[PDB]
RNA sequence: UCCUCCGCAUAAGCCUGCGUCAGAUUAAAAAACUGACAAUUAACAGCCCAAUAUCUACAAUCAACCAACAAGUCAUUAUUACCCUCACUGUCAACCCAACACAGGCAUGCUCAUAAGGAAAGGUUAAAAAAAGUAAAAGGAACUCGGCAAAUCUUACCCCGC
RNA sequence: AGCUACCUAAGAACAGCUAAAAGAGCACACCCGUCUAUGUAGCAAAAUAGUGGGAAGAUUUAUAGGUAGAGGCGACAAACCU
RNA sequence: GCUAAACCUAGCCCCAAACCCACUCCACCUUACUACCAGACAACCUUAGCCAAACCAUUUACCCAAAUAAAGUAUAGGCGAU
């Protein structure tokens, strides 16, 4: 009989099967009439590569570095270091409005942003 | 491996008698 | 004439007859897969 | 250029290349996102270089010089991911309250099992999708007996493991009778 | 309680002891020796 | 062949471990205890076998009655077949009628 | 890319951008004779030739003229001691042709001269090994297998 | 990356070595060694400790623990409990005889008094500052934990940063300013990337 | 020296299954065995079409002349919508279905005669019996259930079924 | 129902010679299996060699699909349905 | 003297007690494990038979929610087997 245990891939089957299955690469366009492929520029991922001229961080870190305790970031620690300072200030100044939270960085809705946190709409 | 002791002991005695006939002591 | 060669392979036929979608297509075929998953088969279908 | 896929020409042929330590997660939490975006690429070029050397070692049937260098960069790039994911995770919790980036749901499948279904992206609503509406996210009653046979199989597995642990613990207090106390 | 015979070796030799001077396979193979030893007795 | 060539590991028995030293204690719990408890109440084992005895057909019937609702499906099916099998054997076959 | 959901694209929508790519490639020495300007890579299966073009010119500033790829099947023929098959994984190979008349020859990463260290080593174990064998010689034929130790 | 069968037998050679692959192939199924459960806390013998061999030909002698094999409750005492084996031996070459140590069980060696230099029993106790140490159960003198070469092999005293090592000043620098922005948004702003096109809503199911 | 079925390609199938190196030793006798390392790159092939209405009597056969029946494979227009451009997969082999390195099974193109593809004899002797052939005095169906088989290349008929 | 029986959709093959209306003849490829011998744990769980029947047709054949056991399918042989 | 022989663990069995099992990044109902298009398809419905009755044709025990006992009693049944 046929091999049931081996991975099913596009190397197997007849001409119609082998061209229909892929290997996991994402598509970057569509076919039109005549089997003409149209590449969509925006579907091709653009690598955002930074300028590395005069960058001082290197692949490894020297062994002469003090050990530190691991403290994973949490929503609270992020809150108490990026939002609290301004709220706390304005609370003492009586300018804290408990309705206008956008002032301090709150986004009531993710719709309209280029990078929406949920559902995530951006690549790593 | 079978349970028990008696046959093993008894077989040991027979292997010991054979060694003597094979190599009689002075 | 000489027998023994009744298997005339075709991937289309094998997939259409015994593949995952064919099995799930009927309640009897779903219970085929459930039986094979219980037994712990590595191949649940073709 | 293409010379960045290889080590410094002076290190070619050396049995060892001394290397520092991997970026720890805590050392990276001190750094900005822009510095971790740059550091990622410094690590990417080293990984690609180390991956090149590892394969050329296999081609030449020689040991790769200082293999731990590759293990460090991986550990160092894993850390950086974690640090960057912690921030967006923490930022996602504050702004939305959502614990996961990708939407999903708990579903019954056609086999009676409870599974976490990850949603996919679509251009049409679900009630108009032909392929989606062919999937069954419910089970029918003929599945029930199979769920019981699967549960009873799992219980048989768990009963044997527990009974074997108690047997082997009893054999320990025989071999080491000073261990009862 | 699973009981198995453990001294079958000695049961066999009791016949084979009288067959050692016979000829052929009936001087060592119990199935054959047991019949010729009975006839000899 | 078939006979071991060394002596098995010697078997040491503590004739005075606590289980042996106290064996039988309270077997007269009824006649010495104003019959507040019956000695059968000391028996530990399956709920369907405490203070009761029977042949294998009776045991299978008794186990099915008492714990059958709690049995795994494969085991309950085997028990149903075993009862049926013993039913035919004991009622229809044998030397004596 | 790999192992990540791609944001779905609609017309009139932003560009897809990847800031931290998990694509890792290795420059490999070709097994057959190639043109001077051809460079061979082993790349992830999910990496297309458009990705590899933008990857080489983006991260390495390598001007690329052409990219071609093929999927190499890995042998599933080996059997382990349980007579179950061992899969050598499939991989993607990419053939990259350089742009502005540039050429490439795969470097020699294991030079012999360099693999011979002029610096001496003083490991007692290694030295003892070589020293003791040299002191020991073959048995003298004319001694007919008589122990040589006894000075008598 | 770890492939150790369920009843893998630990030995002198480390798991994965050439000698260990030869002794424990993938199909080997030997009877398990029964090892006394000693909790990681109650383990008092470390690499570098000085112990007195209590059983063997070298009983009564003392030496330094050169290797600890926890899975067997073993310690290799350098130069002691030794036998003799040949090395480098080929067909023609007889070989070089060397002393080779056999392991001892944690019960066959006792730790030695820090000053009395005599076998003593230890009980893990805390200090005034709440530090778990090895306090002699016979004298009270605390036996300290030695400093064996870091397993990695890096002596930080002789460490000199290489061309691909980050400086301590740079590695310990803090450039992170907490903000309510993802690495995506910040890098877009840092590199001056402008996107006017708004992302249209998607159906998720 | 001899053979030539063949052979080369595509399809389907199969899935690394005679490339290199290092091992063992290569094969119903003496590598296609083990482990490593390589490898098949698209133009061929696969993967295709915005909507709504509407259009579409007149075979093919060298399509001409003739002549048919079993009456046939190939077609649009209208108006809207439509700037975007070379992705993805197959690509190896001495191969597949027959428990086998099986005298069997196996679609199409092209060559067939070959430019392509192969070796009937391990060595000897040269008895019986056996198999496959060639030749055969005189005779020529006397054989045999029957001219079966061979040889040759015939005549006439009977039954049955058109 | 990857064999086989029958069917559906859409394909493919059929040299030469004679005759020319063609389920005509001769004859390849191809399909079949009359007779003989061989073989009978074979080369083969039905083969090989020769000799044969048909070979523009109620032909042969590749592909996908259909009919399922109280059943199918059948130019009835109680055929064929791994 | 070969081929061999020998082994004690791996685990398993029956109970008791206790009501188990999820995503782990990505993929997966289409040819499963396949990033990404206009649908509507939807589940429920007495088991039978072997066997026993020395054939067989009515009939022939099958946990159904407390061990014991009432009791193999009342009763049912080709008033037979049960
Ligand atoms: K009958
Ligand atoms: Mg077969
Ligand atoms: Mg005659
Ligand atoms: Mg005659
Ligand atoms: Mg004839
Ligand atoms: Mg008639
Ligand atoms: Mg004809
Ligand atoms: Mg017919
Ligand atoms: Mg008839
Ligand atoms: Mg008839």
């Amino acid at each position: 009989g046929a091999d049931r245990m081996s991975k099913w891939t596009s190397k197997r089957g007849p001409r119609s099967f082998r061209g229909r299955k892929g290997r996991g690469a994402k598509g970057i366009g569509f076919l039109t009439s005549g089997w003409r492929f149209v590449q969509i520029k925006e579907m091709v991922p653009e690598f955002v590569v930074p300028d590395l001229t005069g960058f001082k961080l290197k692949p490894y870190v020297s062994y002469l570095a003090p050990e530190s305790e691991e403290t994973p970031l949490t929503a609270a620690q992020l809150f108490s270091e990026a939002v609290a300072p301004a709220i706390e200030k304005d609370f003492k100044d009586g300018t804290f409005d408990p309705d206008n939270l956008e002032k301090y960085g709150f986004e009531p809705t993710q719709e309209g942003k280029l990078f929406q946190l949920y559902p995530r709409n951006f690549l790593r | 491996v079978k349970k028990g002791f008696r046959a093993a002991f008894r077989f040991q005695k027979e292997l010991e008698r054979q060694r003597l006939l094979r190599c009689p002591p002075p | 004439k000489a027998r023994g060669n009744e298997y005339q392979p075709s991937n289309i036929k094998r997939k259409n007859k015994h593949g995952w979608v064919r099995r799930l297509s009927t309640p009897a075929g779903v219970q085929v897969i459930l039986r094979r998953m219980l037994k712990g088969r590595k191949s649940l279908s073709h | 250029g293409l010379e960045e896929f290889f080590d410094d020409p002076k290190n070619w042929g050396q049995e060892k290349v001394k290397s520092g330590a991997a970026w720890t997660c805590q050392q990276l939490r001190n750094k900005s996102n822009e510095d971790l975006h740059k550091l990622w690429y410094v690590l990417l070029k080293e990984r690609n270089m180390l991956l090149t050397l590892e394969q050329e070692a296999k081609r030449q049937r020689l040991p790769m010089p200082s293999p731990e260098r590759l293990d460090k960069v991986v550990d160092s790039m894993d850390a950086l991911d974690k640090v960057v994911q912690e921030r967006e995770d923490a930022l996602r919790l504050l702004q939305t309250g959502q614990e996961r980036a990708r939407p999903g749901a708990w579903r019954r499948d056609i086999f009676g099992r409870i599974i976490w279904h990850k949603f996919k992206q679509w251009v049409i609503p679900w009630h108009l999708n032909k392929r989606y509406n062919r999937k069954r996210f419910f089970a029918l009653p003929y599945v029930d007996h199979f769920l019981r046979l699967e549960r009873e199989k799992r219980a048989r597995i768990k009963a044997r493991k527990e009974n074997l642990e108690r047997k082997k613990a009893k054999i320990l207090l025989k071999k080491f009778p000073h261990l009862a106390e | 309680l699973r009981n198995r015979v453990t001294d079958r070796y000695f049961r066999i030799q009791e016949v084979l002891k009288h067959a050692r001077h016979f000829r052929g396979r009936k001087n060592r193979c119990y199935r054959l020796a047991v019949r010729t030893v009975i006839r000899a007795f | 062949i078939g006979i071991r060539l060394t002596l098995p590991p010697p078997k040491v028995v503590d004739r005075w471990n606590e289980k042996r030293a106290m064996f039988g204690v309270y077997d007269n719990i009824g006649i010495l205890g104003n019959f507040e408890k019956h000695p059968k109440e000391l028996i530990r084992g399956p709920i369907w076998l405490r203070g009761w005895k029977g042949n294998e057909l009776q045991r299978c019937i008794r186990k099915r009655k008492m714990v059958g609702s709690r049995m795994f499906a494969d085991d309950l099916h085997n028990l149903n077949k075993r009862i049926r099998y013993l039913y035919k054997h004991f009622n229809r076959h044998g030397k004596f009628r | 890319a790999r192992n990540v959901v791609y944001p779905l694209y609609r017309l009139g929508g932003p560009q897809l951008r990847v800031f931290r790519t998990n694509f890792f490639i290795q420059l490999v020495r070709p097994g057959v004779a190639q043109p001077e300007d051809t460079v061979q890579f082993r790349i992830p299966m999910e990496m297309t030739r458009v990705d590899l073009r933008n990857y080489l010119e983006g991260i390495y500033n390598v001007p690329v003229a052409a990219v071609r790829t093929r999927v190499q099947h890995g042998s599933n023929k080996r059997r382990d001691h349980r007579n179950v098959r061992i899969k050598k994984p499939d991989y993607k190979v990419a053939y990259v042709q350089l742009a502005h008349g540039q050429t490439f020859t795969f470097p020699d990463l294991f030079p012999e001269k360099d693999e011979s260290p002029e610096g001496s080593a003083a490991d007692d174990l290694y030295s003892m090994l070589e020293e003791e064998r040299q002191q020991r010689q073959s048995s003298d034929p004319r001694r007919g297998g008589v122990p040589s130790w006894f000075g008598l | 990356k770890v492939t150790l069968p369920p009843h893998y037998r630990y030995g002198m050679s480390p798991p994965g070595s050439v000698a260990d692959k030869r002794k424990n192939p993938p199909w080997i199924r030997r009877r398990p060694v029964v090892v006394e459960p000693i909790s990681d806390e109650d383990w008092y013998l470390f690499c570098g400790d000085t112990v007195e061999i209590l059983e063997g030909k070298d009983a009564g002698k003392q030496g330094k623990v050169v290797q600890v094999i926890r899975q067997r409750n073993w310690v290799v005492v350098g130069g002691l409990n030794t036998h003799y084996r040949y090395i480098g031996k080929t067909m023609d070459y007889r070989g070089t005889m060397i002393p080779s140590e056999a392991p001892l069980l944690h019960r066959q060696v006792k730790l030695v008094d820090p000053m009395d230099r005599k076998p003593t029993e230890i009980e893990w106790r805390f200090t005034e500052a709440g530090e778990r140490v090895r306090v002699s159960t016979r004298s009270g003198r605390i036996i300290p934990k030695p400093e064996f070469p870091r397993a990695d092999g890096i002596v930080p005293e002789t460490w000199i940063d290489g061309p691909k090592d980050t400086s301590v000043e740079d590695a310990l620098e803090r450039t992170y300013v907490p903000c309510l922005k993802t690495l995506q948004e910040e890098v877009m702003e840092a590199m001056g990337i402008k996107e006017t096109r708004k992302y249209k809503k998607v159906y998720w199911y």
